[PDB]
């Protein structure tokens, strides 16, 4: 599936210099591009091969050569940078096949944190008129993507029923998770309330909802 | 210009035959450059399948070229593949890309000895599975005295008990799009997906402003139009 070596995952700080390089007994034929791909987008080509780049692309990326190493440096990196990229270049030998590089997630440092948004909702009248329930916690924005989630019964602990997302970087680097708690609507009536509860660097933030 | 478009079944039986098309308008899949076709696992990364010139000469990747075929259609400005025998390990999101043209010998101008990706579609998830496809259960996530934040207040669209992947959610036909954020989906022990829309919008105009998420699912042919009302 891959055929030349790069690092699964290089970090930087904000405002420092990366090389991301690119190795294999394959490249040494043909140039070298980079593509950048964000969470939930197809890729983007930053480098066409040489030092050659598109329209769009900032000054700080730059591509080099060194034999069979192909390199993309970012000179002065930004959040913007943060994404997955990947080499690329055709086989000097039989038919030219199409060679990819595993691809390396760049984190960079030094970005600030942020406490969760917490959206709670409670189920919905048609999905009650359907003789169904499920509460909806919407967790969203928090960097960095550790956080932990609980749900309470009035105030006692619950853990069946429900179902939760491991976190997610966002589109601007922040994180996302979710939480479903699936109920009966009699046991969604036959309580007081319902609490959803997330921790996020030792803070927590808790939402109450009930049949009201 | 230039524009693609996969467009393919999204869930496929194991032993099953997957058949992609990836439609080119502003150019010509006639032309000397490579149109390929691309994919990826999820949480993986990229694969490269095949590309074909001139609309006739094909080349493939040498791990899957017992089962893997790229023909075109010159007269639809089209170019497909056709991935036989699948298993699970053929999930993937699949992407059509363009190639520049290059030389095989070592006798060219510099122009030729480029390889790169440009122009990508904006890709097609297919699922190999046996279950069977499942529409979503939509439901209003409707605007409360605990959804609001001043301002702003949030309401959404839950969408429920689906497969396979993915599932697209618009507001009000796409002319809403600030303040949207879909959250990626749940796999829940049934098997069964799940994700929720959310849009913040101005708690004033909630009585004087109509907002309907629009829910697509593509493997089942389904599209929902929910309207979400204040609470």
């Amino acid at each position: 599936s891959s055929e030349l070596t790069q690092d699964p995952a290089v970090s930087v700080a904000l405002g420092q210099t990366v090389r991301i390089t690119c190795q294999g007994d394959s490249l040494r034929g043909y140039y070298a591009s980079w593509h950048q791909q964000k969470p939930g987008q197809a890729p983007v080509l930053v480098i066409y091969g040489k030092n050659n780049r598109p329209s769009g692309i900032p000054d700080r990326f730059s591509g080099s050569r060194s034999g069979n190493t192909a390199s993309l440096t970012i000179t002065g990196a930004q959040a913007e940078d943060e994404a997955d990229y990947y080499c690329a270049s055709r086989d000097s030998s039989g038919n030219h096949p199409v060679v990819f590089g595993g691809g390396t997630k760049l984190t960079v440092l030094g970005q600030p944190k942020g406490a969760p948004s917490v959206t709670l909702f409670p189920p919905s009248s048609e999905e009650l008129q359907a003789n169904k329930a499920t509460l909806v916690c919407l967790i969203s924005d928090f960097y960095p993507g550790a956080v932990t989630v609980a749900w309470k019964a009035d105030s006692s602990p619950v853990k069946a029923g429900v179902e939760t997302t491991t976190p997610s970087k966002q589109s601007n680097n922040k994180y996302a998770a979710s939480s479903y708690l699936s109920l009966t609507p009699e046991q969604w009536k036959s309580h007081r309330s319902y609490s959803c509860q997330v921790t996020h660097e030792g803070s927590t933030v808790e939402k109450t909802v009930a049949p009201t | 210009q230039v524009q693609l478009q996969e467009s393919g079944p999204g869930l496929v039986k194991p032993s099953g035959t997957l058949s992609l098309t990836c439609a080119v308008s502003g150019g010509s899949i006639s032309s000397s450059q490579w149109w390929s076709w691309v994919r990826q696992p999820p949480g993986k990364g990229l694969e490269w399948i095949g590309e074909i010139s001139h609309g006739v000469y094909t080349n493939y990747n040498p791990s899957l070229k017992s089962r893997v075929t790229i023909s075109a259609d010159k007269s639809q400005n089209q170019f497909s593949l056709n991935l036989s025998s699948v298993t699970a390990a053929d999930t993937a999101v699949y992407y059509c890309a363009r190639a520049p043209p290059y030389c095989s010998s070592a006798s060219c101008p510099d122009d030729y000895y480029y390889f790169f990706l440009d122009v990508w579609g904006k890709g097609t998830t297919v699922t190999v599975s046996g279950a069977s496809t499942k529409g979503p259960s939509v439901f209003p996530l409707a605007p409360s005295s605990k959804s609001t934040s001043g301002g702003t207040a949030a309401l959404g669209c839950l969408v429920k008990d689906y497969f396979p992947e993915p599932v697209t959610v618009s507001w009000n036909s796409g002319a809403l799009t600030s303040g949207v954020h879909t959250f990626p989906a749940v796999l829940q022990s049934s098997g069964l997906y799940s994700l929720s829309s959310v849009v913040t919008v101005p708690s004033s105009s909630l009585g004087t402003q109509t907002y309907i998420c629009n829910v697509n699912h593509k493997p089942s042919n389904t599209k929902v139009d929910k309207r979400v009302e204040p609470k």
